[PDB]
């Protein structure tokens, strides 16, 4: 309801102005993660014990901010670019994709 | 269904790596595998850069061959669906 | 410990099927007042890790409301909770 | 009608979220078409003709394994096992 | 595809029914049609023989398949001319179908 | 709809009432209308029928019981709400 959970996001290149830098991919599906951290907190958003005293506290103090909506698990991409000599880099970028959102 | 793809660089001798030959890809978790090749084309002349595996890619899905679409380009690029898919590749903007 | 099916509303994961989900910890239920002061039901599935804090409860949070917990499948549908006494 | 299940296959065409309602049973069924092919299936079942149902045929040509159970969504995690090959 | 309701509007003029019947101009009255599989769901609303047949069936295919049919219908009013010319009212039964299953 | 005018011009050979109200009942919730049907003779008006008329698509959100075909030998209406077929009329 307003809950923590994955949006989507394209990461298109153009638009951050990397056409000239990156060959491909085109641009990407990265998505983000937003949303409240409501007490409690349910099993698929994979909280540490810290988020959850966090939590408490926070219904109890306002003051004490809630846990944060944040990538759990993340997934990686290939990426072919240009460096400083105009040659062409290889890269599998880790950790480029939220897979999963949770409460931290 | 894509289990390995030709493979090339051509900064073999500046990375220590190998120049050419096959390449296995491994997936995640029923994530899809790709093969890639990128070039470079002096009228008509064909500079092969690299060529390889690629992680899943929404760009790649059900191209079963290699092929630029892209007008004109500086650096040519494909990416394809099937084994060995890399090995050939073809140009039409 | 177990596989354990719950019913979920209002903290669903997005790929629940029949409203439920599956967790090594409990099924709870929650009634809650909001800041209006408008009732509501809530249900789903807490990990085990964290679960006697979150079952526990503060007694002093500034909303009233009751969450409860078992460990039987689906015996999420049994709990109704009742809110606490308001705080004079 | 008392009972719920989870249906995959075996639907009514106004199935609300993969979930039918019976007097019945909930079952689950695996099938090896003629290839080797097999499928998992499920949803609901009458009462009357249960018996014949949940029993089956192992006289049957093609081989299928069905299992039925009769408490709410039994169904989802049933995943029954083909006759020995 | 399994047994199951599929579309079909009876249009009066199409059928050469439009000199005779003043109303309607024609209705939804649908048909069942698709193969009856072992089991049979709740919603197919089988008979004990129809899920015998299917067993049997499952056994020795040269035995038939139950069969995809309304279970459940309803009525209709419809204005039409008789043999003399003049105007009858009737609400026939058993016109649309509102459920199919196997018998 | 929970009542509709009656008239049966043929009263005398089945064996009915000629003309007053009817209570129109269906079935589990589907929706009940009147309908109107009769004979224009170069102007003078002969009512052949009135009633009530089952569930029917045509009669769908209609409060007036108007004609639109274009000059038939027997003309029809259907409508929804009570007695809604006491007045008809015809928009070619
Ligand atoms: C990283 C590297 O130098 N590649 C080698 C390759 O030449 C060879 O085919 C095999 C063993 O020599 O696997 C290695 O990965
Ligand atoms: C990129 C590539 O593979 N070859 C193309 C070829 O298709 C084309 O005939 C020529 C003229 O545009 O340019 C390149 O050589
Ligand atoms: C059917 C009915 O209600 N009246 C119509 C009237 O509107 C029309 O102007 C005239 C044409 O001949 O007579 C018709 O009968
Ligand atoms: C043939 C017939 O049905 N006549 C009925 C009659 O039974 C009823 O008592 C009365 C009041 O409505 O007038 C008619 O409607």
């Amino acid at each position: 309801k307003s809950s923590c959970k994955r949006h989507p996001l394209y990461v298109d290149f153009s638009d951050v102005g990397w056409n000239d830098w990156i060959v491909a991919p085109p641009g990407y599906h990265a998505f983000y993660c937003h949303g409240e951290c409501p007490f409690p907190l349910a099993d698929h958003l994979n909280s540490t014990n810290h988020a959850i005293v966090q939590t408490l506290v926070n219904s109890v103090n306002s003051k004490i901010p809630k846990a944060c909506c944040v990538p759990t698990e993340l997934s990686a991409i290939s990426m072919l670019y240009l460096d400083e000599n105009e040659k062409v880099v290889l890269k599998n970028y880790q950790d480029m994709v939220v897979e999963g959102c949770g409460c931290r | 269904e894509t289990q390995e793809c030709l493979f090339f660089n051509a900064n073999w001798e500046r990375d220590r790596t190998n120049q050419t030959g096959v390449e296995p890809c491994y997936g995640d978790k029923d994530k899809r595998r790709h093969c890639f090749a990128t070039w470079k084309n002096i009228s008509g002349s064909i500079e092969i850069v690299k060529q390889g595996c690629w992680l899943d890619d929404i760009n790649c899905y059900d191209r079963t061959d290699c092929i630029e679409k892209k007008d004109s380009p500086e650096v040519y690029f494909c990416c394809c669906e099937g084994n060995m898919c890399n090995e050939k590749f073809s140009y039409f903007p | 410990l177990p596989f354990l099916k719950c019913y979920c509303s209002g903290h669903c994961p997005d790929d629940a099927i029949n409203n439920t989900c599956i967790t090594n910890g409990h099924c709870f239920a929650i009634i809650e007042e909001d800041d209006q002061g408008e009732t509501t039901l809530a249900s789903g599935c807490m990990k085990y890790e964290g679960s006697d804090f979150q079952c526990k409860d503060s007694p002093k949070a500034q909303l009233r409301r009751t969450i409860e917990c078992c460990r039987t499948n689906l015996c999420n549908q049994y709990l109704q909770p009742t809110l606490p006494p308001v705080v004079i």
